């Protein structure tokens, strides 16, 4: 019960142990940096 | 020498299902070959093995990478040979491996150069394949039928004809019972596909799922799974159901799914410009298969997502702001799009026009009243006849 | 006969074309048993196919105004080998560029989406030299915008068919209505309450009275410019029981 599948070639190319939620790989990295500017930006005005 | 196997393979010439087994090792019987070993058959001469040795010629060439006289061979030789095999019943099973290659190089030949001689040739080709598709259909050889069917389907989709193939299926009955699971999954594959392009999704995920089940695995059977799944992600996505990450991490295949893994990140977020940008990024990559024009349909789905998220995260929003979050030009654009989303059973809102803000519907208490009675009742009954059904199909012991 | 069609379309009257076709259909039955399907791929044969194309072409173009739509699909089906057999000489006629687009648009008019996208996939590998969509963006784009659900651009295309204008104006009047119900069928569930001027704004009326024409046709009760769009428990118990003790 073996056939070559020569018709479907395996793709040719031109060249984290924990399971992830997507938002794991959201990983937008923003908040740490955006925050500080938000905090101080605020309290300079008040 | 090694030709003993060729003689030992001829010891498989006794009767009936031996051929099946005969084929199995013959799958790997092509590991060693020589032109002088060709002279073996020269000394070996019967016809029922004549076609088979022609198989060995094809296998020899295609593996040897020379396609010219392989197809040239298909014509000049196979046609004389083809007539003889028609009388035989056993030969039809053997020829399937034959046909499997016949089309192949020809298709592969199309990737060498463009000529209308290839056109007329392949018109003849398909024509024949339908001819003794009918002939074999009356001869009731399941395997060679299914194979041939698959080959002409693959022809329609190397062409652009989904419809001709569809109505073709409409008049088809498939040799279901006795098959090769690989051919079965080639069928379910093509089937699911064309059934999808026609914009009916909910039956496509079925046949492709079966193309996952019925397919073998090994190390060779990969590319079929790689390719299929490259489709399966598309259907799952169009239908509106995001696939889970582990679907994008499975085996070697995970290197190929990458653009799709850049689509869902685009889709789930519901941010159009990122989507479009990605489509431009990977476009050419997505063209090597035809999943492309499937994927470019998502522009509907993406926006649906955008609306649904803007809904779940806000009770009521001025149209202005939705139009900002979705980047769109005009509010007038919006309430067309949102008015659409509502009808589709997505948002469950209403729209305040004169102030122009969407308001999403609430849960409105009512527990102390009898509405939970009605609701629970419907759910109950619909649980019963599930129980019923599962006891009606239960009868078999 | 062979000059009769020349006199029909060169005549310029498409009812003269129309009823002038059936008498040609017979010599197209014999010649049909001769010329079409072009299997011979013969070089000197070029004349037969050259004429034949234009024959069916005015078959379709005439078929438009005459409501004969499906028929020329047939013709279009019959035309398929001609433009889609690769050649520079065979596939040229601009009646292609307008005709195909006409056909796609037909498919939209009939709300057959399956056939439509199937056709997209078809045309793709042939036209694959395709630059944007030159004329053909009209039906395509016309489809994508209503797929997404942004109509205003679509309606705009309906205003933009007049540049290349042909009798698909009729189709326009089809598609136009085909859109409005949508918005209607949309807005029915959208929100219950509209000022008449706003209905005019949505449905792309240039008229105030066409509105309540439509709304009556839609059965919408109208208030002065402003429209509005709108088992005992014991039993249940015994029901659960009798369902259990079967």
């Amino acid at each position: 019960e073996d056939d070559e599948f020569e018709d479907f070639p395996i793709d040719t190319w031109a060249n984290n142990i924990w399971e992830e939620n997507w938002d794991d790989v959201e990983v937008d990295d923003d908040f740490t940096n955006e925050l500080k500017a938000e905090l101080d930006r605020y309290k300079r005005e008040n | 020498x090694x030709x003993x196997x060729x003689x030992x393979x001829x010891x498989x010439x006794x009767x009936x299902x031996x051929x099946x087994x005969x084929x199995x090792x013959x799958x790997x019987x092509x590991x060693x070959x020589x032109x002088x070993x060709x002279x073996x058959x020269x000394x070996x001469x019967t016809a029922e093995i004549n076609c088979f040795m022609h198989l060995l010629v094809q296998l020899f060439l295609w593996d040897s990478k020379e396609l010219e006289q392989l197809v040239e061979f298909n014509r000049k030789v196979v046609i004389p040979n083809l007539l003889c095999y028609y009388n035989l019943r056993s030969l039809n099973l053997i020829n399937a491996k034959l046909w499997f290659y016949i089309y192949l190089s020809h298709e592969t030949l199309a990737r060498s150069s463009e000529e209308i001689n290839s056109d007329n040739q392949n018109i003849i080709l398909r024509s024949t394949m339908m001819k003794f598709l009918k002939i074999a259909s009356l001869k009731h050889d399941n395997e060679t039928k299914a194979m041939l069917i698959n080959l002409i389907l693959r022809d329609f989709l190397n062409n652009g004809e989904v419809d001709s193939a569809s109505d073709f299926i409409s008049k088809l009955e498939y040799p279901h019972t006795d098959v090769s699971s690989s051919l079965e999954a080639r069928y379910f594959f093509y089937l699911s596909k064309i059934n999808a392009i026609q914009l009916d999704y909910s039956t496509a995920n079925e046949y492709i799922i079966a193309a996952i089940r019925k397919a073998p695995h090994n190390s060779k059977s990969l590319g079929f799974l790689q390719q299929s799944n490259k489709l399966h992600c598309c259907i799952q996505l169009l239908m509106g159901d995001i696939p889970e990450l582990s679907f994008f991490h499975q085996s070697n295949m995970q290197k190929s799914l990458l653009p799709y893994y850049h689509l869902t990140k685009a889709v789930k977020l519901g941010d159009l410009k990122k989507f479009t940008s990605t489509i431009t990024k990977y476009k050419q990559l997505l063209l090597k298969d035809d999943t492309y024009q499937l994927c470019v349909r998502l522009r509907s789905n993406v926006i649906k997502t955008g609306i649904r998220i803007i809904s779940l995260t806000y009770k009521k929003i001025s149209l202005r702001d939705i139009c900002l979050k979705l980047n769109l030009d005009s509010e007038q654009t919006v309430e067309y799009m949102v008015s659409r989303a509502i009808r589709d059973g997505v948002i469950e809102a209403k729209i305040n026009h004169e102030d122009g803000f969407i308001e999403t519907t609430e849960l409105l208490n009512i527990y102390d009243s009898e509405d939970p009675q009605q609701v629970f009742d419907e759910r109950i009954k619909f649980a019963n006849q599930l129980h019923d059904e599962y006891l009606v199909s239960m009868r078999y012991p | 006969l062979t000059k009769s069609l020349s006199i029909a379309f060169e005549n310029g009257d498409y009812a003269a074309c129309e009823k002038l076709l059936p008498p040609i259909k017979i010599e197209l039955i014999k010649n049909n048993l001769l010329i079409p399907d072009l299997s011979i791929q013969n070089d000197i044969y070029l004349n037969d196919l050259m004429i034949t194309k234009r024959i069916l072409e005015v078959g379709a173009l005439a078929s438009i105004q005459t409501f004969n739509f499906d028929s020329f699909e047939n013709y279009f089906n019959q035309l398929k080998p001609y433009y889609f057999s690769n050649n520079h000489k065979l596939s040229e006629s601009d009646k292609k560029s307008k005709l195909i687009s006409l056909y796609l648009l037909n498919l939209l008019s009939q709300n057959n989406t399956t056939k439509f996208h199937s056709e997209l996939q078809y045309l793709d590998k042939h036209i694959k030299n395709l630059e944007d969509d030159s004329l053909l963006s009209y039906p395509i784009k016309l489809d994508r915008w209503l797929m997404e659900g942004s109509y205003q651009k679509a309606w705009d295309l309906l205003q933009s068919g007049s540049q290349n204008i042909s009798e698909f104006d009729s189709f326009t009047d089809i598609l136009k209505s085909a859109i409005r119900d949508e918005i209607a069928k949309n807005t029915e569930l959208s929100y219950d309450f509209l000022p008449l001027s706003n209905i005019k704004a949505l449905l792309f009326f240039n008229n105030e009275k066409e509105t309540e024409k439509f709304a009556l046709e839609r059965n919408w009760p109208i208030v002065n410019s402003k429209v509005y769009f709108n088992t005992n428990i014991i039993e249940k118990a015994m029901d659960y029981a009798i369902s259990i003790e079967n």
